[PDB]
């Protein structure tokens, strides 16, 4: 059963909820981690940590540094997993 | 010059080959070892039974320290701090004071027998032969605190082993 | 003069980069040591200790310096995943037996003459 | 009668020996005392992982060797036969074959250790 | 009286221990080499009942002989914890009695006692192979003078 963009939609957002500091009110599609969500680059690291083991891939620091907005992850793992529908 | 140690090529004569073949087949160097130990079995053991008889030493042996005193009875230590200044382990800790008689003795002479390493420099240090290790290699204690000697224990050791220190120093005062 | 020989990094950015895969490796490393080393702390109780060192080491700005401790961190990580350290060595990070030290001036004044 | 009486007596005496050994001496267990011994430091952690020994080939051959030692064991009773001509030929066959099996086992490496 | 039979069983148990204590194979530094001379034919430690068994699972007295340092202190206490009960630790030499020559350095624990409950202290740098030969026998007297069951019968 191939997955869709909406299949990622929840699943990227879902794995983000597990982090304790992130506030349930401040999540959004375009929400800024550093400014809106209020993270640090260190805090930017482990929301990546939650994200590849959940989906099952590996993203290096070559690209892990600018995926900061939640949908910036979605449009990224879409091309990594070739989900284009 | 130098000497080669092991490259001795064995001869290939039939006598030599059979000798080696007999050696390998009928184990001989193994028997040579057995005969060796058996010969070294009927010797006289080098052991000595403990304290009933004790091992041999020399008059300049280094052991438990002691603070001797003059023939009059006055202590030799005039507290020149030379032994503290030469102590490699910094075990010597002394403070002096002008005594009631006016003489120059030390209030405290704690020697920490758990620090110093029995260099013997202290017996070489003081020009009055005040501190000196006794021949008593045996002063093992059950608690750590007992090893930390003060001035009082040092004088007691001086009063106990005085017969040995006078005799041993008498023997070796000419070699130094 | 100002021109100095850099160790590996060529400015702050990749110096900021190297501290990341150290954190990348350290974060992945915490849960298995808690299991392998039979530690008493929780898996959660290890990430903070890994974390808190990092911005404890935050005033540093020189690129050469940054690359110098990322090697020390890598070596510390190196000597950890081969169980070369022991339970005591790892636990030394958790200042456990050492009683809490006061911070306010008045408590400093009560205990003893020290700043 | 006698044989199992002898067998029973021996296991009984052994059981008492371990029983008084394992009960009498006033035990005191404190976990690290029961910890595995690893020459002074902690175990790396395994001891049940597959200990790949290198004499596997020599291992099975020993089984085949024993299978034919059972064959050549009835020789003391086989010598008391009326057809020693046949018995001698077949007996020497086994040792010739056993040497032959070893000779192939020897010449084609075999006996040598795996490195 | 039960005191008599307790004392008789008391003497039986300790006499077994003091005449069969096995010093471990635990050597560290300069203080260990001359302890071999104790095991050498000159003094022959084995004649007094002891055997130099390794494997702290099968040893009684631990001869901490040499400089006790930082990097090994976990290893020793793990080793000491592995030794069964009863267990004794003779701090042998000035290095293990407080730090010895290197008392003030940076990677030496000043005294073997700070890691282990240390029994009778034999001093020397090094203690003569005979000096702690008394140290071992003096421990045999300590084993002789214990009460154990005497306390138990009076507990
Ligand atoms: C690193 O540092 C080191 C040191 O220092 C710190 C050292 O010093 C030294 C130097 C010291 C040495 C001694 C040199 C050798 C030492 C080594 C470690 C080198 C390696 C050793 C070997 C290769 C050889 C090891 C040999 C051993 C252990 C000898 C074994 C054989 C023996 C005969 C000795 C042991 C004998 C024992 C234990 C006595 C018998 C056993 C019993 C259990 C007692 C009997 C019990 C019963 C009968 C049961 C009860 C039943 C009863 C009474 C019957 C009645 C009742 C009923 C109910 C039936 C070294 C080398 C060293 O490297
Ligand atoms: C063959 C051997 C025949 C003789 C065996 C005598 C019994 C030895 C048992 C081991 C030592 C303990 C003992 O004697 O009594 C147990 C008693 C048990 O009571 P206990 O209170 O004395 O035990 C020691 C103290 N605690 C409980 C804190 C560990 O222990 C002792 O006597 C040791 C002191
Ligand atoms: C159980 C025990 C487990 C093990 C326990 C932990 C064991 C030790 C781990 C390593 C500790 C080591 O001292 C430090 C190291 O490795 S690296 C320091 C990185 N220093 C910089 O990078 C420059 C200064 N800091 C910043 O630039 C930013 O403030 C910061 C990076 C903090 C956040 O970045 P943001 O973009 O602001
Ligand atoms: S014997 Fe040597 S090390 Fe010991 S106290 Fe005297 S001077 Fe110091
Ligand atoms: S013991 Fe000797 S060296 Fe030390 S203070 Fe006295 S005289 Fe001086
Ligand atoms: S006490 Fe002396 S002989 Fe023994 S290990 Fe230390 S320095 Fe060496």
């Amino acid at each position: 059963p191939p997955l869709t963009l909406e299949a990622i939609k929840d699943r990227v957002l879902y794995v983000l909820k597990l982090y304790d500091k992130i506030d349930p009110e401040k999540l959004s599609v375009n929400s800024h981690f550093m400014k809106d969500l209020g993270l640090d680059s260190l805090d930017q690291v482990e929301i990546i940590m939650a994200m590849e083991d959940e989906f099952g891939f590996e993203i290096p620091d070559i690209d892990a540094e600018k995926l900061m907005c939640p949908q910036e992850i979605v449009d990224y793992i879409a091309d990594k997993k070739d989900v284009y529908e | 010059t130098y000497k080669f140690v092991n490259m001795r090529e064995p001869s290939m004569d039939m006598k030599s080959v059979t000798d080696r073949a007999a050696q390998t087949l009928l184990w001989t160097e193994l028997v040579r070892g057995l005969g060796m130990t058996l010969s070294y079995l009927f010797r006289e053991p080098a052991t000595i039974n403990y304290p009933f008889e004790k091992g041999p030493l020399s008059p300049r042996f280094r052991g438990e320290h002691a603070l001797r005193r003059y023939p009059s009875g006055e202590e030799r230590c005039i507290a020149c701090k030379l032994c503290e200044a030469v102590c490699p382990a910094q075990a010597i800790t002394i403070e002096a004071e002008p005594r009631a008689d006016g003489s120059r003795r030390t209030t405290r002479y704690d020697i920490d027998m758990t620090k110093c390493i029995y260099c013997g420099f202290c017996q070489e240090a003081c020009p009055v032969d005040a501190i000196v290790e006794g021949p008593n290699f045996e002063f093992s204690t059950e608690t750590h605190e007992e090893l930390l000697y003060n001035k009082e224990k040092l004088l007691n050791n001086g009063d106990k082993w005085e017969a040995e220190i006078a005799a041993n120093i008498q023997a070796d005062y000419l070699y130094r | 003069g100002t021109s100095v020989k850099p160790i590996f990094s060529r400015d702050m950015n990749e110096a900021k980069r190297r501290v990341r895969e150290l954190y990348r490796a350290w974060y992945r490393e915490v849960p298995n040591t808690v299991h392998l080393f039979q530690l008493d702390i929780s898996v959660k109780q290890g990430r903070d200790k890994v974390r808190e060192m990092f911005m404890k080491n935050a005033h540093v700005t020189d690129p050469r310096v940054v690359d110098l401790l990322v090697i020390k961190g890598k070596m510390e990580l190196e000597e950890t995943i081969n169980v070369w350290k022991q339970r005591t060595h790892i636990m030394r990070f958790f200042h456990e037996t050492e009683a809490p030290r006061p911070t306010d001036f008045l408590s400093k004044f009560y205990v003893g003459h020290d700043p | 009668m006698n044989i199992m009486l002898t067998l029973l007596t021996n296991v009984t005496l052994a059981s008492l020996l371990v029983l008084i050994a394992f009960w009498l001496p006033q035990l005191n267990a404190y976990s690290e005392k029961t910890s595995p011994y690893e020459c002074g430091f902690d175990p790396m952690g395994s001891a049940r992982l597959p200990f790949s020994m290198k004499f596997f080939l020599v291992a099975i051959t020993f089984l085949l060797f024993d299978l034919e030692i059972a064959l050549l064991l009835p020789l003391p009773w086989a010598s008391q036969t009326n057809n020693l001509k046949t018995m001698l030929t077949m007996a020497l066959f086994l040792l010739i074959l056993l040497a032959a099996s070893l000779a192939y086992e020897w010449t084609q490496k075999g006996l040598e250790w795996a490195e | 009286r039960g005191e008599y039979v307790v004392a008789k069983l008391d003497d039986l148990v300790n006499w077994a221990r003091r005449s069969s204590l096995w010093p471990m194979t635990f050597g560290l530094a300069c203080c260990a080499v001359e302890m071999m001379h104790m095991a050498a034919p000159r003094y022959d430690m084995d004649r007094f009942g002891v055997v130099f068994r390794a494997s702290p699972r099968q040893s009684d007295v631990m001869i901490v002989a040499g400089t006790l340092t930082n990097k090994m202190a976990p290893a020793l206490r793990k080793v000491y914890d592995q030794m069964p009960e009863p267990r004794y630790v003779v701090s042998m030499g000035s290095c293990a009695n407080g730090g010895g020559y290197y008392h003030y350095s940076y990677s030496v624990v000043r005294g073997c006692d700070r890691i282990v409950p240390v029994d009778i202290y034999v001093p020397g740098c090094p203690p003569t192979a005979e000096a702690l030969l008394y140290g071992i026998l003096q421990l045999q007297r300590k084993i002789k003078r214990e009460k154990r069951l005497r306390i138990w019968y009076r507990r």
